RNA sequence: CUCCGCAUAAGCCUGCGUCAGAUUAAAACGAACUGACAAUUAACAGCCCAAUAUCUACAAUCAACCAACAAGUCAUUAUUACCCUCACUGUCAACCCAACACAGGCAUGCUCAUAAGGAAAGGUUAAAAAAAGUAAAAGGAACUCGGCAAAUCUUACCCCG
RNA sequence: GCUACCUAAGAACAGCUAAAAGAGCACACCCGUCUAUGUAGCAAAAUAGUGGGAAGAUUUAUAGGUAGAGGCGACAAACCUA
RNA sequence: GCUAAACCUAGCCCCAAACCCACUCCACCUUACUACCAGACAACCUUAGCCAAACCAUUUACCCAAAUAAAGUAUAGGCGAUA
């Protein structure tokens, strides 16, 4: 006699069922004796809003802007734009070595970094 | 006396008797879920 | 090949044309008119 | 009621298309070709029905024997049940014994 | 819809007869 | 943020920071009488009151004192074709109290003054319809239904 | 403050409001990360304003002055997200070589279906997790029949689709004789 | 989005309109209209083209196409092949009779030759630069596609940037220097936020 | 009239709030039917509590006298670890289980006749038969299988357990 | 999730005599002796009157357990979703 | 004259050929679709009957890798049904 098709939410069931279910909000703390909630400021997300004073860009773009070709950024393109000039310069100067790719910009291990590419330990 | 009211609703009882975990606990319930998936039921478990 | 009857109208009319001066439903209902038409003949 | 009130669209049959024009060609292939090929080899259709004829039970048995391993589960089950029913009907029921 | 042309033709002729009866020509 | 995997937190560790948040809110007119310093918003489920307070204080620089949130449930009673229930989406209603005695009132976003200005544009078809209707006259009873086109 | 949630008071009540084009992927690539951040926040403010205006229009039973502005803002924000994601993916491929930022694996479920299981963040090792161990990532030899039945059902669907397409092509050729050439 | 049903009969009205919804209800199921499968490379009738009506009501009059419907291979000319309908009719006001054009199939209209007002046959031929243009088979006459009003209705010449419209120079100013750095790191360094506590290892499974 | 009523629990999930229509209510405007728009804001409840050893014989019944048997819901200590805070979910209604706007079923706290909740009669006439009541001359079980029903609120027995 | 039995932790039982009660009268509450009505009914077992129990082998809320070549049964060949 | 009647497509069936499925983001084995703590629970084992033998008890065909033929031959069987 229960609507199986309907979505099972926190508004259905007894008090325990209603209290043990959430709407998807991330936790920002933990419970301790006396049903007392302790909040963690670090677990609470902190918005990063820059200063918009003097920013010349606007939500819309004038229709007089000329059309430009679309080229999605690739790993090879990024390497050519960033690391290739320095690598070519060092190779021509003779200072190139196969052991200082980290000096050129390579990251051997993501461990020990605040922002890690894989696994991603940072938010958008 | 008067019959027809044999179904007394209870969410805890319903979920315990018929549920995803209850079905997957035993191989027979897994087969029931498989039959429902093959038939195309929108609701596989209570 | 599925075959279906298409001239049932004419088959019914071949009997109902003889049952039009009767009284009641035995001049327009085939299952009732067919028995009276045979008796009339 | 039960009869259309309008004439159906006229039906035109191309009596001289390629298929009707070349129907029956190469039927006497064995007779007029030193019997290299049999006329039954020109029949196209089910693999179990090529130069063979029989009743429903024989057709079902032949299909199960030849392509039974390649059939779907439901189709094979239905074929087995049909074979059982046909066996019972043809060996236990009827008017002439 | 049933396959056939003879029944439709015969019923069309009967309908034409009925139309002539309903609207007699001069 | 929404539909993202929050990094797991351990004792100590860094601070969880979001740089490009995808939480979009909308200031809705309250349907019932509210205090002057009270502002009502509609927000997604994944947004908490603390997150809303930080959002307002960091993006719009609005002083916030107290936030109270509730979950509003949409109606699933409607039956469309094929007798299938259609679910109106649920949302979260948030009430925010201004933190320095400021008062907010929802403005009239559709002033009749601007909606009916002196400068207006009329379609050619509409103007033709209006002119033709004005030119055409109702049939006088004394004519008795006789057409009023023939000059004779 | 709270004024940013509403459009310009002069523009309030206007039937139509002029707007420009939406930022393209190449234009956003031409800009730096900080510029993209600031533009994202500006677009977020504009999107909030447009959503508020649309909701108030629905409340007052009046048409929105310009619905296309919301679509343009959404497209611009999606393009910005695409550019940022492309940059992040390229950097990840260079530094580590992994395609995806979230670890995952190909696992067979309890129903025998091959799925992509995305790993979750935990504190205890994998073997010490009672709830994780309660999950089954293998299929016992009683699901083969159901897998075969599902495969046969999919084959039937595909055969029906192909046969219907061929019948439609034949009908089209019959109606238009000149399509034979 | 106005998701079209599997069998949605197109007509002389834009999809997702009040007229279409008064017609084309979600519960309607009509016989499909068989349409000749003209490929994108075979359709030679565009908006603004001056075509001559053949076999139609006018049967010879030349007019400009005002609307194209490739779903049913329809091109509608302006002021030609018209039937009279009462628009804006009320209980007493008979309404203003106006002529509404009926759609014409591709086979019923033939594009006129710019060289000679007589109709011509279109053959798609690529130019030296690779631009495929409609060439008259009668005398090798190039038929350029007529210019049509822009989709957004904004003329580039008659357009002044608004308060919320970025200028061309600002939109084209490239300030992106590629580097092996993330947006989060760049924003952190730009704004001056400094973090010293590292992210400890978490088990992924 | 008041069988109740109010609130919680359980159950259901927007199911008589506003506007624009009136299909429809076992008549009919009401609106419970259609579309759009609003809403229920935590203090009340749910969601709790580090480890290793260790402690816990003396009922409740106003718990004081007696009085029991069926022998009873309602405790710690030692050491180590431990600065940090107010997150999330339920809050609507004339409502649940019985195919129904069903005389049925439905756990608690308060009220004990109400401060809260409702209307037995669509209009007319007053035939038969039928149903629920009131009153009855004289007799008072003569009725009937039987004092069945109704009224008043007896005595003496027998069989079985 | 009805019902037969059991398990864990709960709840209710006005007033009167005697108080020592598987005690008596008598409400809530449980059950259903007799009559009338109803028999497609209000109800696939009900309503009205009249009845038995009502501090106990009593009634009852919640969660769990016993599954058919069986369960369970103060044996009625009971009950195990009308 | 009402109620009505009529329609031609949606698509489906049998073959042939070819060995098909798989992950925008997020969530989903606990009460599935629920961001985030100390586990150890792990699969394998003759099918039986209806029915026929006019009851029934032994018995009673169920594709197992080439169409046909050998051949319903040898052979088995309450030497019966039948295999
Ligand atoms: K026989
Ligand atoms: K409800
Ligand atoms: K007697
Ligand atoms: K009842
Ligand atoms: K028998
Ligand atoms: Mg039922
Ligand atoms: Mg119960
Ligand atoms: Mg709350
Ligand atoms: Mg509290
Ligand atoms: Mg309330
Ligand atoms: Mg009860
Ligand atoms: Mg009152
Ligand atoms: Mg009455
Ligand atoms: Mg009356
Ligand atoms: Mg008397
Ligand atoms: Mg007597
Ligand atoms: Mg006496
Ligand atoms: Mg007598
Ligand atoms: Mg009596
Ligand atoms: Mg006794
Ligand atoms: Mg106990
Ligand atoms: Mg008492
Ligand atoms: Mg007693
Ligand atoms: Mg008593
Ligand atoms: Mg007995
Ligand atoms: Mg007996
Ligand atoms: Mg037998
Ligand atoms: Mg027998």
């Amino acid at each position: 006699g229960a609507d199986r098709m309907s979505k099972w939410t926190s508004k259905r069931g007894p008090r325990s069922f209603r209290g043990r279910k959430g709407r998807g909000a991330k936790g920002i703390g933990f419970l301790t004796s006396g049903w007392r909630f302790v909040q963690i400021k670090e677990m609470v997300p902190e918005f990063v809003v820059p200063d918009l004073t003097g920013f010349k860009l606007k939500p819309y773009v004038s229709y007089l802007a000329p059309e430009s070709e679309e080229t999605p950024l690739t790993a090879a393109q990024l390497f050519s734009e960033a690391v290739a000039p320095a690598i070519e310069k060092d190779f021509k100067d003779g200072t190139f070595d196969p052991d200082n790719l980290e000096k050129y910009g390579f990251e051997p291990t993501q461990e020990g970094k605040l922002f890690q590419l894989y696994p991603r330990n940072f938010l958008r | 006396k008067a019959r027809g009211n044999e179904y007394q609703p209870s969410n805890i009882k319903r979920k315990n008797k018929h549920g995803w975990v209850r079905r997957l606990s035993t191989p027979a319930g897994v087969q029931v879920i498989l039959r429902r998936m093959l038939k195309g039921r929108k609701s596989l478990s209570h | 090949l599925r075959n279906r009857v298409t001239d049932r109208y004419f088959r019914i009319q071949e009997v109902l044309k003889h049952a039009r001066h009767f009284r009641g439903r035995k001049n327009r209902c085939y299952r009732l008119a067919v028995r009276t038409v045979i008796r009339a003949f | 009621i039960g009869i259309r009130l309008t004439l159906p669209p006229p039906k035109v049959v191309d009596r001289w298309n390629e298929k009707r024009a070349m129907f029956g060609v190469y039927d006497n292939i064995g007779i007029l070709g030193n019997f290299e090929k049999h006329p039954k080899e020109l029949i196209r259709g089910p693999i179990w029905l090529r130069g063979w004829k029989g009743n429903e039970l024989q057709r079902c048995i032949r299909k199960r024997k030849m392509v039974g391993s390649r059939m779907f589960a439901d189709d094979l089950h239905n074929l087995n049940k049909r074979i059982r029913y046909l066996y019972k009907h043809f060996n236990r029921h009827g008017k002439f014994r | 819809v049933k396959k056939g042309f003879r029944a439709a033709f015969r019923f069309q002729k009967e309908l034409e007869r009925q139309r002539l009866l309903r609207c007699p020509p001069p | 943020a929404r539909n993202v995997v929050y990094p797991l937190y351990r004792l100590g560790g860094p601070q969880l920071r979001v740089f490009r948040t995808n939480f979009f809110i909308q200031l809705v007119r309250p349907g019932v009488a509210q205090p002057e310093d009270t502002v009502q918003f509609r927000i997604p489920m994944e947004m908490t009151r603390v997150d809303l307070r930080n959002y307002l204080e960091g993006i719009y620089n609005v002083p916030v004192a107290a936030v109270r949130t509730r979950v509003q449930h949409g109606s699933n009673k409607r039956r469309d074709h094929r007798n299938v229930r259609i679910k109106k989406p649920d949302y979260k209603v948030a009430y925010v109290q201004l933190a320095h005695g400021q008062t907010f009132t929802f403005p009239d976003l559709f002033p009749e003054k601007d909606e009916s200005p002196e400068g207006s544009a009329a379609d050619d078809l509409y103007s033709m319809l209006e002119e033709e209707r004005q030119q055409r006259q109702s049939s006088d009873p004394r004519r008795g239904g006789v057409p009023s086109w023939f000059g004779l | 403050g709270l004024e940013e949630f509403f459009d310009d008071p002069k523009n309030w009540g206007q039937e139509k409001v002029k707007s420009g084009a939406a930022w393209t992927c190449q234009q956003l690539r031409n800009k730096s990360n900080e510029d993209l951040h600031k533009l994202w926040y500006v677009l977020l403010k504009e999107r909030n304003m447009l959503l508020t205006l649309e909701q108030e229009a629905k409340r007052q039973r009046l048409p929105m002055p310009s619905p296309e502005r919301l679509d343009k803002v959404v497209d611009s924000m999606d393009a910005l997200d695409k550019v940022v994601q492309e940059r992040e993916d390229a950097l990840r491929l260079l530094q580590t070589g992994q395609e995806r930022a979230r670890p995952g694996a190909w696992r067979r479920d309890i129903f025998g279906r091959i799925i992509w299981h995305k790993f979750k963040q935990w504190v205890i090792p994998w073997h010490l997790n009672k709830r994780y161990n309660r999950k089954r990532f293998f299929a016992l030899p009683y699901v083969d029949h159901f897998l075969r039945l599902e495969r046969e059902k999919r084959a039937r669907i595909k055969a029906r689709k192909e046969n219907l397409e061929r019948k439609k092509a034949k009908i089209l050729l019959k109606k238009f004789p000149h399509l034979a050439e | 989005k106005v998701t079209l049903p599997p069998h949605y009969r197109y007509g002389m009205s834009p999809p997702g309109s009040v007229a279409d919804k008064r017609k084309n209800p979600p519960w309607i199921r009509r016989r499909p209209v068989v349409v000749e499968p003209i490929s994108d490379e075979d359709w030679y009738l565009f908006c603004g083209d001056t075509v001559e009506i053949l076999e139609g009501k006018d049967a010879g009059k030349q007019g400009k196409v005002v609307q194209v419907i490739r779903q049913r291979n329809w091109v509608v000319v302006g002021g030609l092949n018209t039937h009279y309908r009462y628009i804006g009719k009320t209980m007493d006001y008979r309404g203003t009779m106006i002529p509404s054009e009926a759609p014409l199939l591709h086979r019923q209209v033939k594009l006129v030759d710019p060289m000679d007002r007589k109709p011509t046959e279109i053959e798609w031929r690529f130019t030296e630069a690779g631009e495929r243009v409609r060439v008259s088979t009668r005398s090798g006459r190039i038929i350029p596609k007529p210019e049509f009003p822009r989709a957004d209705g904004i003329v580039p010449e008659t357009w002044i940037d608004g308060p919320k419209d970025t200028s061309v120079e600002d939109a084209l100013e490239r300030t992106y220097v590629p580097c092996l750095k993330t947006l989060q790191e760049e924003v952190m360094e730009a704004m001056g936020i400094k973090e010293t506590r590292k992210y400890k290892k978490v088990y992924w499974y």
